[PDB]
C-alpha cells in the first residue's frame, strides 16, 4: 500500500500558465514563506526563563546517586554487589565486611561518576533500595577528582535528598 | 620509606614513583618541562602559585587524577611555605624573575625567597632541596642578577646543608628567553653587539637536558651535598652563534658594533616599561659575559645525560621565527656553526 | 505453550529445505552444507574457492534473486584450525526471503573480494581486514576503515586485548600526541558468571 | 596453485603484540578445576589458556 | 606438501623482490616526508628508522608472512603520501616520551617484579 | 486594545511594590511578571505560579539574596533549590511543600548546602579502607 | 559517633584515617575531608528491642514493598536477642 | 590605594564582558552533541545569554567536548583547541569526555579528554540534560567572574 510523492502533472491552460507566471515574475511562494516566518514573529516564544524557571521532569527522572537509610538511621545497604556486578560500566567499587556489631556492612561504596552512563540498572538491581538516582542533575564539578564518589559522599547524598527522594519512590514503586 | 612511598608499577603515567615533589617556580620556562618529567614517572607533584589560576591551566594534563595539587602561596610568607611542604620529600626551587619588578628586587626573589624556602623546608623535615643557581654567578659581578645568585646560594647552603645546587648557563628551548631574545633583534633593522660579539664565549644548554638532569639528581643517593654545572657540549662566540640564529631563521643578518655605554643606555630606555620588559642593562651585561668554565663541578654526564648539541634542536624553536616562503627547509641545511672549544 | 512461547511457522521452513535442497544440487562443486534453522533461517556452508560463483548464481538466478547484500562480517574462532568465518547476508525482493552463506579461512589465505557481485561489499571487506587481517584478493582499494593510523594488529580477534597495547595522551615536551604502553588506573574487572549446572540439555556434546 | 611452503607456522610480525608480551609471557593450557563450593562439573568441560599474573598495585587516589 | 595457497609470491626469491621494491619507495619517500610534515629529524634519521624497521622482521622464512608485511608496509606508505597521517604518527615511530627501560638483571631487579 | 496591554504594563510595574522593586526583578531575572506567591524558603527563596501561563513559565522561584554566607543578589544557580522545593518546582508534583511537607527523619540535612564545587569545601575523594598488610616492627633493643 | 585522631582529622564510620606519615593529607590542605556524621552503627544501636509474644516473629524493614526482603526470625534463645540481618532492628520474647 | 581600585574596576569590566559574550565552536562528537543542540533550541535558547556558536576556532571563546573522543580524533580535537586564541576555555560534557563513560576500556577511546586538553568545568551525565549543560556553562560565567588577571599583574 504505497502513494506518490512526485507524480503530478501540471495543467496547460492559459489561465494555468498566467498564474505559474506570475508565481515566476512577481514571487508569491517566497511572500508566502514570508508571510510564515512574519507569523511566527508574533506567537509567544518557547523559552523558559533559566535559572528561575525549569524544565519539567518525572519520578522516574535519573540524576546523581543516593545512598539510603531505613527510618532508624540504620542503612540500607548490605553489601550484596549486586549494583556492582549489573553496573554495564563498572562504575562501583564495593569492599565489605562484618561491622563491629556482626552487621553486613560496606567499608568501600565508590561510584566513578566519569564511568557511569546513568541508566538506573543498579538501583533495579538493588533488593532493598539502599542505592538510587535521585533528582539532582546541577552538580557539575570545575575539577575531575570531584567526580569520584566514594561512601561518605553517597551518604551524604542520600542525607541531603532523602525528603525528595521518598516522595519520588512513593510515586513510583508501584509501577516497578 | 612509608609504605605508601615505595614506588610501583611499570613507571608510567599510572605508577607511583615515590617522590612526593614541591616545584616553587612551575609556571616559568623551566618549571613546566621539570612538571611534566615528574608527572610523567606518577610523582605526585605539588604546585604553589601565585599568578591566576587561568595560566597554571597548562599544567594540569600533566599528572594522573589527583596526582597535580595547585596552591596558593606568598614568596613574603613562610607560613604559606609550611603549607606547601608539609608533606613533600623533595622540594625543587625554581623562582626568579630576569627583571626587577617594584614588589621584589633581585635580592627578593635570589636570596631572601630560597633562604626562606631552605629553612622552611629543612623546619618541616623535606628529605631532598634542589636549588638552581646560575653558572656565572659571582660576589663582584658587574650584573647584581648574579651577585645575588651568589648571596642566595650561599644562604640556601647555610640554610639547608645536604641541598643540591645546580648551576646551567643559558637554557634554550621554545619558550626559552636566549634563542628568542637573538630572533626579536631582527624587527629593528640590525643586530646590536657590543664589541660585535667577538669577545664573548657562551655554552648553551637544551631544556631537556636541564630538566632531565634534575629530575636524575632527585633519584641520585650521592647527588645529595653536591654541585652542578649544567652546560652545552660546545661553546660557540657570540658573534657565530647570533650569525647560526639568524641562518636558521634565514633572516638578514646584519650586525653591527655597538658601544657600552649606548647599550646600557638603550637598556634602561627599554626598563621603564611597565610590563614585560624587551631587555634591562642585566640582560645587557649578561648577554655580553662569557660563560664560566669549572672542570672542578660535575656535569651532566655524571648525572646520566648525554648533552644535547644545539645543531640538533635549534630548529624546533627557530622555525617559528622564519616567513612562509623558509617554514619547511629542512635541518641539516645550515651549516653548523664555528665552535671554540679549546 | 500459548502465551509466553513464540509461534512457529512450519511452511516457510519446508519452503527453505526445499530451496536449500535446490541450491545444493544445482552446485555440488562448492556447497559442503546446508542448514534451516528453528526460527526459519537458511543457511548454506560452502567451499572457499566458490564465494564468486555462489554468490553470483545467488544474484543473477532467476528463481534466486537476491540482488542485496544486506551484511557481510567475520567470526572468530581460535579453536578452529581455520580461525575466521566470513558469513554473507543477503536479502531477495523479488522472493521477500533471506538467506546466509557462510565460508572459512585463516590467517595466511586470501579470500577472493566480491566486489564485483556486489558493490556494497567494499566497505564491509575493508572492515573485516581491518579487525580481523583477514586479506581479500582483487580488492580494488583496501586499507584500514575503522581504526586510527599507523594501529598495529587487529582488535575484534579474540587473542587480542580488549584494551589494547597503546593508549594516547598529549605531551608538552614534544608539543603533540604520543602513544605510549597502556596502563590502567582501576584494572577491568573479569567476571565468572558461567553456572556449573548445564542450562540446555538438547546442546548436549557427547562426552568424548 | 600451490606452492609448498616447508615452514613451521609463525605469524607473530603480523599480530602486532608488542615483543615484550611475546616472550617474556608464559601461558597455561589446562581445564579449569571444579569450583569445590557447587557439584555442577559444566565448568570442566573445555580447555582454557590464560597469560601469567603480573604487578597489580593501588591507585594513590581513591585506592 | 603442507598444501598452502600463496598471496602474490610462491617461492622467497619474487618476496624479496617485493620486499627490495617497498624498500626503493620508502628510501624515495623519506625526504619529501621530512619536508611536507615538518619533521625536525635528518633524512638520515628517517632512512635508519626505516631500515630499523626492516630488520625488525628480517627472521621471516614464509613467502606469505613476508607479502602480508609487504602489504602492511605499502599501507603505511600510502598512509604518509597522501598525508592521512599527521605528525604526531610519523613521530610514534621514534618513543621520544619513553623513558629508556633497562635490560640487564640488576637493574631490573632494583625497579620491580617484571622479568 | 493597545490601552489595556499598556494598563497591564503599569499594574505589572506597580505590582512588584513600587519602580525600584520593579527594576529590581527585571535586573535580578530579567523578568516583571507577577504571580501568586505559592510559598517562601527558610533560606529566603520565594516560589510563585500562575496557572494562565504555558506549561514551563506557569512556576518560578525568586531566589534569596543571602544564602548560607555568600552574596546571591547577583550570583544565583539552581542548586540553591532545597529538595522539597526542588520536587515542586520542577513539576515532579503538584503539591507544594507547604500543604504536603515531605517526612521527617531526624538524618535528613536542617541545611541545604548549594553545590560548592571551586570552594574549600568542595569534595576531595579518598580511600574508605583500612590497610591491609602489615609490616613486622623490628625490636627496639640492641640485640648483641 | 565521631572523632577526631591525634592529628585532628576526623575518623569516619569505617575508621580511616591518613596517618601521621601519610603524605596523603596533603590532598585536604586548603580544601576539606568528606565525613558523614550520622554514623549508623550508633543510630541502630538506640532502637528499643521489640518485645512478642511468639517464638517467631517476621520483619520486613517497614512499608512492605518499600522495606526489605521478608525473612522471620527465631527468638528461643533467650540470652541474647533476635537481630534482623537485613535492617538491623531487635526482637525478644517477654522474659524473667 | 587608587591603582588598586582602578585595576579592580578594568577588572571586573573585562570579566563582564568576556563571561557575557561566550562564543562556542561549533564542534560535536557523538549523542551529548545532540543534547547541546536543545540547549540551542527556543526551550533554552541559549543565544538570550548572549552564546552563540561559530564554526571557526579563531571566532571561538569556548570549547565544548561533547561526545567521545577516541585516538583517531585525538590530534584533530588538539589542533582546534590550539588554533583558539586566548583567553579559551574547554567545557567537557559528558561521560565519554569526562572520564570515558561507556567504553572507558577500550582500545580505541581516550579516557578523558582532560588527558588532550585543560578542562575548565566538567558536566556530568550520559547525556547531560540541557539544562545541566546551561548549569554548567552559567558555572564557566562565574568562574570567569572570580579571575583577577589585573590585580595579579599590579601586584607583581
Ligand atoms: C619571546 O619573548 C619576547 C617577546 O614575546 C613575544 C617579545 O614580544 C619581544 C619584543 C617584540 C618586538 C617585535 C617589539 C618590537 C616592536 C615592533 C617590531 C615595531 C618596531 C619598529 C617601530 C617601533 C615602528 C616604526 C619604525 C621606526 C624605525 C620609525 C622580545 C624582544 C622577546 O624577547
Ligand atoms: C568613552 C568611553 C570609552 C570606553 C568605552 C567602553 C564601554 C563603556 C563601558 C561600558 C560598561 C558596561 C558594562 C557593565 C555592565 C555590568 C552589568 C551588571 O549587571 O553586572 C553585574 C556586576 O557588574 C560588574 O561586576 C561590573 C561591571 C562594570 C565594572 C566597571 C565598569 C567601568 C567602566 C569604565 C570604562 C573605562 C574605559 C577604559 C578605556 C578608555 C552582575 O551581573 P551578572 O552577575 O553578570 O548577571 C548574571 C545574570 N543574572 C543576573 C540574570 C543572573
Ligand atoms: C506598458 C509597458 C510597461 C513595461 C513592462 C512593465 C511590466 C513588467 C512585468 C514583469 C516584471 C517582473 C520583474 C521581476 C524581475 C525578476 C523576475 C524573475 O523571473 O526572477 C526569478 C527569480 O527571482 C527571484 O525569485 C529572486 C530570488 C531571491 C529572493 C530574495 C527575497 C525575495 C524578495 C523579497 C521582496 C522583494 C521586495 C523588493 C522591493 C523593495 C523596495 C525597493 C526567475 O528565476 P526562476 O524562477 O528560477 O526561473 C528562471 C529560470 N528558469
Ligand atoms: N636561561 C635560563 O632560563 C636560566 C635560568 N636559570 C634559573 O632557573 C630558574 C627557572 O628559570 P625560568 O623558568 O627561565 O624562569 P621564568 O621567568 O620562566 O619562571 C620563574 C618562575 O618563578 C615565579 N616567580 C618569579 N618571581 C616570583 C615572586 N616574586 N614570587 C613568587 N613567584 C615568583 C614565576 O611565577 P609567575 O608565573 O607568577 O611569574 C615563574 O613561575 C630561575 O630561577 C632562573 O634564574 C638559571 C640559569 C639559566
Ligand atoms: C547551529 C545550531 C542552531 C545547532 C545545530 C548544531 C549545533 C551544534 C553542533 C552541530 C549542529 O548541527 C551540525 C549539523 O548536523 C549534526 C548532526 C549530528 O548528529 C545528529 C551531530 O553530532 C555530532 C552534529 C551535527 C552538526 C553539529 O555538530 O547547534
Ligand atoms: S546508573 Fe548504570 S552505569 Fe551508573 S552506577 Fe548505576 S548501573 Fe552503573
Ligand atoms: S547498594 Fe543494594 S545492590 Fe548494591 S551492594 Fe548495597 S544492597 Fe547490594
Ligand atoms: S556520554 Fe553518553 S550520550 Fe554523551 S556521547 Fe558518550 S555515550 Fe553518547
Ligand atoms: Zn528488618
Amino acid at each position: 500500500t504505497y502513494k506518490f510523492v512526485n507524480m503530478r502533472e501540471p495543467s496547460m491552460d492559459m489561465k494555468s500558465v498566467t498564474d505559474r507566471a506570475a508565481q515566476t515574475l512577481l514571487w508569491t511562494e517566497l511572500v508566502r514563506g514570508l508571510g510564515m516566518t512574519l507569523s511566527y514573529l508574533f506567537r509567544e516564544p518557547a523559552t523558559i526563563n533559566y535559572p528561575f524557571e525549569k524544565g519539567p521532569l518525572s519520578p522516574r527522572f535519573r540524576g546523581e546517586h543516593a545512598l539510603r537509610r531505613y527510618p532508624s538511621g540504620e542503612e540500607r545497604c548490605i553489601a550484596c554487589k549486586l549494583c556492582e556486578a549489573v553496573c554495564p560500566a563498572q562504575a562501583i567499587t564495593i569492599e565489605a565486611e562484618p561491622r563491629a556489631d556482626g552487621s553486613r556492612r560496606t567499608t568501600r561504596y565508590d561510584i566513578d561518576m566519569t564511568k557511569c552512563i546513568y541508566c538506573g540498572f543498579c538501583q533495579e538491581a538493588c533488593p532493598v533500595d539502599a542505592i538510587v538516582e535521585g533528582p539532582n542533575f546541577e552538580f557539575s564539578t570545575e575539577t575531575h577528582e570531584e567526580l569520584l564518589y566514594n561512601k561518605e559522599k553517597l551518604l551524604n547524598n542520600g542525607d541531603k535528598w532523602e525528603a525528595e527522594i521518598a516522595a519520588n519512590i512513593q510515586a513510583d514503586y508501584l509501577y516497578r | 620509606l612509608h609504605h605508601a612511598l615505595i614506588p610501583h608499577g611499570k613507571g608510567g603515567r599510572s605508577s607511583v614513583s615515590g617522590i612526593v615533589a614541591t616545584v616553587f617556580g612551575a609556571t616559568g620556562f623551566l618549571g613546566r618541562y621539570v612538571v611534566n618529567h615528574l608527572g610523567r614517572m606518577g610523582s605526585q607533584v605539588i604546585v604553589p602559585y601565585r599568578c591566576e589560576p587561568y595560566d597554571t591551566m597548562h599544567l594540569r594534563p600533566m599528572g594522573d587524577l589527583g596526582q597535580i595539587i595547585f596552591m596558593e602561596w606568598n614568596g613574603k610568607d613562610k607560613d604559606s611555605i609550611r603549607k606547601v611542604v608539609e608533606h613533600s620529600n623533595v622540594v625543587i626551587n625554581l623562582v626568579g624573575r630576569e627583571w626587577e619588578t617594584k614588589n621584589f628586587d633581585f635580592e627578593d626573589v635570589f636570596v631572601k625567597i630560597p633562604h626562606a624556602i631552605a629553612q622552611v623546608s629543612k623546619e618541616a623535615g623535606v628529605e631532598k632541596l634542589i636549588h638552581i643557581s646560575h653558572l656565572n654567578a659571582d660576589i663582584k659581578s658587574p650584573s647584581r642578577y648574579l651577585r645575588s645568585k651568589a648571596v642566595g646560594e650561599k644562604e640556601v647552603r647555610a640554610a639547608f646543608p645536604e641541598a643540591t645546587i645546580i648551576k646551567p648557563s643559558d637554557i634554550f628551548g621554545r619558550e626559552d628567553r636566549f634563542l628568542n631574545y637573538f630572533a626579536s633583534m631582527r624587527w629593528f633593522g640590525g643586530v646590536p653587539l657590543i664589541s660585535l660579539g667577538k669577545e664573548t664565549v657562551k655554552q648553551p644548554v637544551y631544556i631537556v637536558d636541564v630538566s632531565k638532569g634534575i629530575i636524575n639528581a632527585i633519584k641520585d643517593p650521592d647527588a645529595k651535598g653536591k654541585t652542578f654545572a649544567f652546560v652545552g657540549p660546545n661553546r660557540y662566540l657570540l658573534f657565530d652563534l647570533v650569525q647560526y640564529i639568524f641562518a636558521v631563521a634565514y633572516r638578514p643578518f646584519l650586525p653591527y658594533p655597538l658601544p657600552h655605554f649606548a647599550y646600557r643606555w638603550v637598556g634602561r630606555l627599554f626598563e621603564v616599561s611597565p610590563f614585560e620588559p624587551w631587555t634591562t642593562r642585566d640582560k645587557v651585561e649578561r648577554v655580553h659575559m662569557s660563560d664560566m668554565t669549572l672542570p672542578h663541578l660535575p656535569g651532566l654526564e655524571d648525572l646520566g645525560i648525554q648533552a644535547t648539541p644545539l645543531e640538533l634542536k635549534a630548529i624546533e624553536v627557530l622555525r617559528r621565527h622564519r616567513t612562509y616562503r623558509w617554514l619547511t627547509s629542512e635541518m641539516e641545511d645550515v651549516k653548523p656553526a664555528k665552535t671554540v672549544n679549546i | 505453550t500459548r502465551p509466553t512461547i513464540r509461534p512457529r511457522n512450519d511452511v516457510v521452513h519446508k519452503q527453505l529445505s526445499a530451496f536449500g535442497q535446490y541450491v545444493a544440487e544445482i552446485l555440488p562443486k562448492y556447497v559442503q552444507q546446508v542448514q534451516v534453522s528453528c526460527f526459519n533461517e537458511l543457511e548454506i556452508f560452502i567451499h572457499p574457492d566458490g564465494v564468486i560463483p555462489v554468490l553470483t548464481f545467488l544474484r543473477d538466478h532467476t528463481n534466486a534473486q537476491f540482488k542485496s547484500l544486506a551484511d557481510l562480517t567475520a567470526v572468530d574462532v581460535p579453536t578452529r584450525q581455520n580461525r575466521f568465518e566470513i558469513v554473507y547476508n543477503l536479502l531477495s525482493l523479488r522472493f521477500n526471503s533471506r538467506i546466509r552463506v557462510k565460508t572459512y579461512t585463516d590467517e595466511l589465505t586470501p579470500i577472493e573480494s566480491s566486489v564485483t557481485v556486489y558493490k556494497a561489499a567494499n566497505w564491509y571487506e575493508r572492515e573485516i581486514w581491518d579487525m580481523f587481517g583477514v586479506f581479500f584478493a582483487n580488492h580494488p582499494d583496501l586499507r584500514r576503515i575503522l581504526t586510527d593510523y599507523g594501529f598495529e594488529g587487529h582488535p575484534f580477534r579474540k587473542d587480542f586485548p580488549l584494551s589494547g597495547y597503546v593508549e594516547l595522551r598529549y605531551d608538552d615536551e614534544v608539543k603533540r600526541v604520543v602513544a605510549e604502553p597502556v596502563e590502567l588506573a582501576q584494572e577491568f574487572r573479569k567476571f565468572d558468571l558461567n553456572s556449573p549446572w548445564e542450562a540446555f540439555p538438547a546442546y548436549r556434546q557427547p562426552p568424548e | 596453485q600451490l606452492i609448498a611452503v616447508d615452514e613451521k607456522l609463525d605469524i607473530t610480525t603480523l599480530t602486532g603484540v608488542p615483543e615484550e608480551h611475546i616472550k617474556t609471557r608464559k601461558v597455561r593450557i589446562f581445564v579449569p578445576a571444579r569450583n569445590n563450593m557447587q557439584s555442577g562439573v559444566n565448568n570442566t568441560k573445555k580447555w582454557k589458556m590464560e597469560f601469567d599474573t603480573r604487578e597489580r598495585w593501588e591507585n594513590p587516589l581513591m585506592g | 606438501g603442507t598444501s598452502v595457497k600463496p598471496i602474490f609470491s610462491r617461492d622467497m626469491n619474487e618476496a624479496k623482490r617485493r620486499v627490495r621494491e617497498l624498500y626503493r619507495a620508502w628510501y624515495r619517500e623519506v625526504p619529501n616526508t621530512v619536508h611536507l610534515f615538518q619533521l625536525d629529524i635528518s633524512v638520515k634519521q628517517g632512512r635508519d628508522k626505516v631500515r630499523e624497521m626492516f630488520m625488525k622482521n628480517a627472521h621471516v622464512t614464509d613467502p606469505r608472512v613476508v607479502d602480508l608485511l609487504v602489504i602492511k608496509g605499502k599501507m603505511e606508505l600510502e598512509e604518509t603520501i597522501n598525508v592521512w597521517k599527521q605528525r604526531t604518527h610519523i613521530m610514534r615511530f621514534f618513543h621520544e616520551t619513553e623513558a629508556p627501560r633497562p635490560t640487564d638483571f640488576l637493574s631490573k631487579f632494583y625497579v620491580g617484579h617484571d622479568p | 486594545e493597545l490601552v489595556q496591554v499598556l494598563r497591564r504594563g503599569l499594574q505589572q510595574v506597580s505590582g512588584h511594590g513600587g519602580l525600584r522593586g520593579y527594576l529590581r526583578v527585571l535586573f535580578r531575572a530579567n523578568d516583571v511578571r507577577v504571580g501568586t506567591l505559592v510559598g517562601e524558603d527558610k533560606y529566603g527563596n520565594k516560589y510563585y505560579e500562575d496557572n494562565k501561563q504555558f506549561f514551563g513559565r506557569h512556576r518560578w522561584v525568586i531566589y534569596t539574596t543571602e544564602m548560607n554566607g555568600r552574596d546571591t543578589f547577583w550570583d544565583v544557580d539552581g542548586s540553591m533549590v532545597p529538595p522539597e522545593w526542588h520536587r515542586w518546582l520542577h513539576c515532579m508534583t503538584d503539591d507544594p511543600p507547604t500543604t504536603k511537607p515531605p517526612t521527617a527523619r531526624k538524618y535528613i540535612w536542617t541545611n541545604h548546602k548549594f553545590n560548592v564545587s571551586g570552594t574549600p569545601q568542595q569534595y576531595v575523594p579518598y580511600s574508605t579502607t583500612r590497610k591491609k598488610i602489615q609490616e613486622w616492627v623490628p625490636p627496639s633493643t640492641p640485640y648483641k | 559517633g565521631v572523632r577526631t585522631s591525634p592529628t585532628g582529622e576526623k575518623v569516619t564510620h569505617t575508621g580511616q584515617a591518613y596517618d601521621d606519615g601519610d603524605y596523603r593529607r596533603v590532598r585536604f590542605s586548603d580544601r576539606q575531608k568528606e565525613v558523614n556524621e550520622n554514623f549508623a552503627i550508633d543510630l541502630i544501636a538506640e532502637q528499643p528491642v521489640s518485645e512478642v509474644g511468639s517464638r517467631v516473629i517476621s520483619c520486613d524493614g517497614g512499608g512492605g514493598a518499600l522495606g526489605h526482603p521478608r525473612v522471620y526470625i527465631n527468638l528461643d534463645k533467650e540470652t541474647k536477642t533476635g537481630t534482623c540481618g537485613y535492617c538491623g532492628l531487635q526482637f525478644r520474647q517477654p522474659h524473667h | 590605594s587608587r591603582g588598586e581600585y582602578v585595576v579592580a574596576k578594568l577588572d571586573d569590566l573585562v570579566n563582564w564582558a568576556r563571561r557575557s559574550s561566550l562564543w562556542p565552536m561549533t564542534f560535536g562528537l557523538a549523542c551529548c552533541a545532540v543534547e547541546m543542540m536543545h540547549m540551542a533550541a527556543p526551550r533554552y535558547d541559549m543565544d538570550r545569554f548572549g552564546v552563540v556558536f561559530r564554526a571557526s576556532p579563531r571566532q571561538s571563546d569556548v570549547m565544548i567536548v561533547a561526545g567521545t573522543l577516541t585516538n583517531k580524533m585525538a590530534p584533530a580535537l588538539r589542533k582546534v583547541y590550539d588554533q583558539m586564541p586566548e583567553p579559551r576555555y574547554v567545557v567537557s560534557m559528558g561521560s565519554c569526555a569526562n572520564g570515558g563513560g561507556y567504553y572507558h576500556y577500550s582500545y580505541s577511546v581516550v579516557r578523558g579528554c582532560d588527558r588532550i586538553v585543560p578542562v575548565d568545568i566538567y558536566v556530568p551525565g550520559c547525556p547531560p540534560t540541557a539544562e545541566a549543560l546551561l548549569y554548567g556553562i552559567l558555572q564557566l560565567q562565574r568562574k570567569i567572574k572570580r579571575e583577577k588577571r589585573l590585580r595579579i599583574w599590579y601586584r607583581r
